[PDB]
RNA sequence: CCAUGAGUGUU
RNA sequence: CCAUGAGUGUU
RNA sequence: UUGUGAUGAGAACACUCAUGGUCUGAAGAC
RNA sequence: UCUUGUGAUGAGAACACUCAUGGUCUGAAGA
């Protein structure tokens, strides 16, 4: 898919979707685009999960430059359904971000530090 | 592991220390760096630079831009990329010299002199380009057509308290401003007013009598000729704006389905290009939340609210959208919220593609303000 | 009339027709004007007059700035160039031997900052986004001294970033505040102290910090050395 | 001793009692009843009240109106004036009813009726009075002048932002909105400047270099021929707006060299007009200290000092005088307390004679500059 | 819908399709409008809707006005009668036999008010100065009720000399006092304070008074009774 | 002249010059057209003064107008540099008014008193 | 609506 | 600038 | 020179552009 | 059961203007 930078190998696809769930309960996270554009622009989020799976395409392809203006990490996961439901709804979710990692600290610390290797940095 | 580096001055490898393992000089040529750096930005490496990665045959190297790492791994290379390194920090503590010493410019003095000829030429470059943006002419277009609009209001309302001077019945028999000002610039003087002169403008017989028998029985002060052709000159001009307004609509309507079809498609031109305008471009309107589209406009009340814990606008110049003022008010703030929300995603994919979906965006939409009204 | 040097360098004072006083810089190019300023000749040199409600540079100076690192070959990179009132002041003091790197990114305004960078040599114009440093990387060079005034809600965060691209060790940055900038609810004494402590957090030694009110309403300068 | 009643009813004498010594019905006639009314406001008294006063034959005699004594006095009669009455009090209680009884209308019915359409004809009439002012023609036409000022300003900074997608520079070359809108105009397109054409428009040799030099190193935007339409339309509509004020002003001259000479004299028909124009009227302007004159058009200023104890305007509307805008501040509120204090003189004597001095009002007023000016 | 009479003669509620609660009157000139207001039909009856933001009179009911001495057949002076908004209601309740005498002295305006009255017998416009009453002395009669609402500094005194000709002795006055036309730099509550004095001092007998907020800002209404 | 409603015979214009001067010293007066003017707008004024030999007539052709909107009653004297003076001037004062007459109330209400009088009022 | 920067009109 | 009353424009 | 107004008054009015500050966040309807 | 993070709910604050009426500096000293 087009707004898609890198890929992502499903055990970190899974990495990902843990650190949400820990952080939901013990932490701070924001669920919906426009909400998660509102962390991204607020400089709130540390983290910015977007699903590959959404139509149109459009409505996150904005979500990779907003990060990349406030060098906030972003990552990718397969489904909407997934993250939405990861997320604590019961509906699909396009994309989401978390605020505040709390017991998932080390947690998003090993999935920024992977994500920013496949992406090649040193 | 070389650590590579990109610059108006040429292509330069280092090693890890922060010694030039090799380079290769750029041409002292204004039209040919330009072109460069304006590739670079794309990521398209130097022409210096794979040269360079020639001459060398590195195992590990890293550029400073992540931009540029996938191009150049297709050329063979493995390839990563350090922001801020120590390297290029060392390069350019250095690059007053190392202009001199790759033998690029002679000395200081025209490395500087160059290097300023370039920037001039570099952002005249940008500069032309930002100018031809498209969306610049619906943006400016729209400012002006509310402009029209506003002394449209203006003129009427001042020639409505002018004539009434001299026809102050008038005034209430004829609500709208285009008749209002037709009437004063076609006949002037009240008792120049017939049935049929009045029949030829497309008055109703019911409204014509009231009218002449308005002018006859008319309080007003008799007024010279010269007093009424002062009147009559701004009389004419809100006709001749008028005409320059519906033909602004009409440019307007061009330039918008061509710019932002999706966003012409929910709102219409007019209103379209007014949230481009309020945006800057259809770029800062592809980035926005609805929740910011929605308040677009409302700023004066939405920051009283802010600052003060009070109750937010539930609608910007999105007010504008008939749905929304035509309504009750316990309807508006949703309506309002799902406009927004469509606009949002119509935005973007005008935005990122030039894709088309304003149809079912539209269809979509028409179905949430119904269930709205069934409640 | 007198135009007497002051305790910094290249930046001079008028005693006045009148008995007003005000700071002006020893004009590079003569008989040209970048903004609507006094040209004034005395002793045959041009000096032109430095309106310190205009530049929050020269508001800083006369609202007592203890130390200014901008002076003669100064290399300096400026955040926020606009049409290029500070800019050209700036430019008056580091003469020829120092160099201005001025970043701006609006169009409409660069326009004419292009007008100022080309009566003077010493000013480097770059249309560019503060917040990607990597775009104007392949043309400038390290600097002693980091100006900036950018409107923008991360100013701080952008400020340290162009840092660690290309301020010497031990160079200073001069940062204007811009309260409402960053957020319209917050009162301004709290956004000062927030955003400094961001500065010394990543190893800026706070060296002083000015109100420039009123010169600019709701706005603080704070002077450091990078480490 | 006899108290004289004077109504739309007829004409009563009273003794001090309040019985009726004699009265002398009007005649029930609209018209005739208006005129008398209409007259009785410059003291003139009823006919009915000089057939009445001959039928009685009265030694003091006591009215209502202390206009009406001397034209009574004239008459012969020894008279005075006493207001709310007893009497005249008195009269009125019985009101509805005693116009029964002195057979002016057969039942309450049609005395009220009548009462009734009389009102509607004499509010009337002093409606068609005050519609027949000169000044009034004079208010509106610097209004509607002011309109116009905003109007072009407003469309030249449009046309400037908008035409600067194809031509910037000359922005800045161009000082002159009416040049501006000139050149946008005839030529549109950057291209089609030569030196000719711009050298039958009036423009310097040095600037017409200028200006084509710039056209040919131009960084805009290329744009279509239906672009620039657009554009040209606002230019048009500039030009057509500056003959339109030409125009009005020459009206407003006019005008107000009948209406107001002593103060155009002093600062020329358009500012003369906008000090109407806040006042209301030559005869509210003319009631006015100099103290108020002085800060007219500067309300805003003005009550935020009265309000704070702050320091209040030097100058209102009167500003806009060449002689205070141009000097140095200090001499401003001095020129000021000048110009206030001979303005009021001036619209004194243009409200209540029409004789003319405004020549050694100006002359007196341009010594006091002068003395302020050697300082 | 229902409509219901109230504590005041000819003035009712409205009970709406919603549950919101209106004041109205009894329409004089049915299927006609002089402001915007809505037209109601209830048991065959045709209502006036009573703007209470717009007109002085209906807010002071609402702030709870406890008597209203403007009934059936009362005969009214009303100083300051405008466009012609609360005069039409009090035409609305004093019902042909009652008399309402409008006096108004802005020709622009009054040329609104001539539309009212042409439709209502009950009205009497003048186009005159309160200050003045001579000049309409020989057109009206006395009244029962002196309503004064007009925009000068020296209104209450306006009020009074307009009383000692046309007020019948124990008659009403109803008095608006507009705080920011008497004086903007003192307190409101000062100049309701020192106004009322002015009517003492007249030998008039303050009955009630009412501060209309939030309908109109910085007023307040005397009901008093003339001696 | 013009403005010159009434005839004041001199025997009261000496009567009320005299009560301008008790005015100044025990009490509180006003002395200028435009100050005068002032006071009548606000209602401070309890007497108007107009000097009968004004020139141009127009300067205080609205004191009557004036006075008579705001029913403060006016009186004329024969010299404005005879009232001037009176106020305590050195140079002639064309109207001048009482806002507080001190030690010159019962001057002032016989004055208030006559001129009703020649004015023809019972 | 607020702050900053550059400007315009009556002139 | 404030208050009141009647209104207009995008509609 | 000046009450036919000295002195004071660091507050004449009307606009344009650029940059930034730009709601809520999971429940509702039968 | 239906709509709903591709946004429910709340939001008693969409923006731009016109006229009418009133509130409209100081007060004797200056070179
Ligand atoms: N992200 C960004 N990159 C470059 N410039 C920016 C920016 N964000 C805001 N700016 C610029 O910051 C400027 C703020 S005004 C600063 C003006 C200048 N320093 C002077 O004293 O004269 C604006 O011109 C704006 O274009
Ligand atoms: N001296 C005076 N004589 C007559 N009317 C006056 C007056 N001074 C002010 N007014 C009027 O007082 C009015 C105040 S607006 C009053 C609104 C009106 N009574 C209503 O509720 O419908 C203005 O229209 C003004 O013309």
């Amino acid at each position: 898919a087009s707004y898609v930078k890198f890929e992502v190998p499903q055990d970190l696809a899974d990495k990902v979707l843990e650190a949400v769930r820990k952080a939901k309960e013990s932490g701070k996270i924001k669920k919906g685009t426009n909400e998660t554009t509102k962390a991204v622009e607020r400089g709130q989020a540390k983290l910015v999960i977007i699903a590959e799976d959404v139509q149109p395409e459009e409505i996150v392809a904005h979500l990779p430059l907003l990060c990349d203006e406030k060098k906030i990490p972003y990552v990718y996961v397969s489904s909407k359904k997934a993250l939405g439901e990861a997320c604590g709804l019961q509906v699909a979710t396009a994309s989401a971000a978390i605020l505040e990692p709390g017991e998932a600290k080390d947690l998003v610390d090993e999935i920024i530090k992977r994500v920013n290797e496949i992406k090649g940095k040193t | 592991k070389i650590y590579l580096i990109e610059h108006v001055i040429g292509a330069v490898a280092y090693d890890e220390n922060g010694n030039i393992v090799d380079y290769i000089t750029n041409p002292r040529d204004l039209g040919k760096i330009t072109e460069e750096l304006l590739n670079n930005e794309k990521g398209i490496p130097f022409s210096a630079t794979v040269e360079l990665l020639k001459k060398v045959n590195p195992q590990e190297v890293v550029v400073e831009n992540e931009a540029e790492v996938p191009k150049l791994q297709a050329l063979g290379y493995r390839v990563s990329y350090e922001p801020y390194s120590k390297v290029s920090r060392i390069f350019r503590e250095s690059l007053p010299k190392v202009a001199i010493d790759i033998k690029f410019a002679s000395n200081e003095e025209d490395y500087y002199n160059f290097l300023h000829e370039l920037s001039l030429e570099y952002t005249r470059r940008k500069l032309r380009s930002a100018a031809q943006k498209r969306d610049l002419l619906a943006i400016q277009a729209v400012r002006a057509m509310d402009d029209i609009d506003k002394t449209i209001n203006l003129f009427s309302e001042r020639l409505r308290e002018w004539y009434s001077i001299h026809f102050p019945e008038l005034d209430k028999l004829i609500e709208d401003h285009e008749e209002y000002a037709t009437i004063v610039s076609r006949f002037g003087d009240r008792g120049f007013l017939t049935i049929d002169s009045l029949k030829e403008l497309g008055f109703n017989e019911q409204r014509i009598n009231r009218i002449l028998d308005a002018a006859k029985k008319s309080i007003g002060a008799d007024i010279s000729e010269d007093d009424l052709s002062a009147m009559r000159m701004i009389a004419n001009t809100i006709l001749d704006l008028y005409n320059i307004r519906r033909n602004l609509n009409n440019y307007l309507e061009g330039v918008m389905k061509e710019v932002a079809p999706n966003v012409t498609a929910l709102v219409g031109p007019a209103l379209g290009a007014r949230l481009l305008s309020i945006a800057g471009s259809l770029d800062e309107l592809a980035k926005m939340p609805a929740s910011t589209i929605q308040v677009l406009g409302a700023e004066k009340a939405l920051f009283r609210a802010l600052r003060s814990g009070g109750r937010p606008p539930k609608h910007g110049i999105i007010f504008q959208y008939p749905a929304i003022h035509t309504s009750p008010r316990w309807q508006r703030g949703k309506i309002a919220r799902a406009l927004a929300a469509k606009l949002a995603i119509a935005a973007r994919v005008d935005a990122f593609s030039g894709r088309f979906i304003g149809d079912q965006l539209n269809e979509q939409l028409k179905k949430r303000i119904d269930e709205i009204k069934e409640k | 009339i007198t135009v007497k040097q002051t305790n910094m360098e290249n930046i001079y004072e008028c005693e006045f027709n009148d008995g007003s006083f005000r700071l002006c810089t020893r004009n590079l190019v003569p008989n040209f004007n970048v903004y609507g300023e006094r040209l004034i000749k005395y002793e045959g040199v041009e000096y032109r007059e430095w309106n310190a409600f205009r530049s929050k540079l020269a508001g800083a100076i006369l609202k007592g700035l203890k130390t200014n690192p901008i002076r003669k070959g100064t290399k300096v990179l400026y955040l926020g160039a606009a049409s290029g009132t500070t800019i050209s002041h700036v430019s008056d003091i580091i003469e020829l031997n120092g160099k201005a790197y001025g970043v701006e990114f609006s169009p409409r305004v660069v326009r004419e900052l292009l007008l100022v960078a080309q009566r003077r040599p010493n000013i480097f114009p770059l249309l560019a986004d503060a917040r990607f440093p990597q775009s104007y990387k392949s043309v400038v060079e390290n600097v002693d001294v980091l100006y900036v005034d950018i409107a923008q809600p991360d100013q701080t965060d952008i400020a340290i970033y162009n840092a660690k691209f290309f301020l010497k060790v031990n160079g200073d940055m001069l940062l204007v505040i811009k309260a409402r900038s960053i957020d319209v609810t917050k009162d301004p004494k709290e956004i000062y102290k927030t955003e400094v402590e961001k500065l010394e957090n990543s190893n800026f030694e706070t060296i002083q910090i000015i109100n420039l009110d009123p010169y600019d309403k709701d706005h603080a300068i704070v002077l450091s050395k990078y480490k």
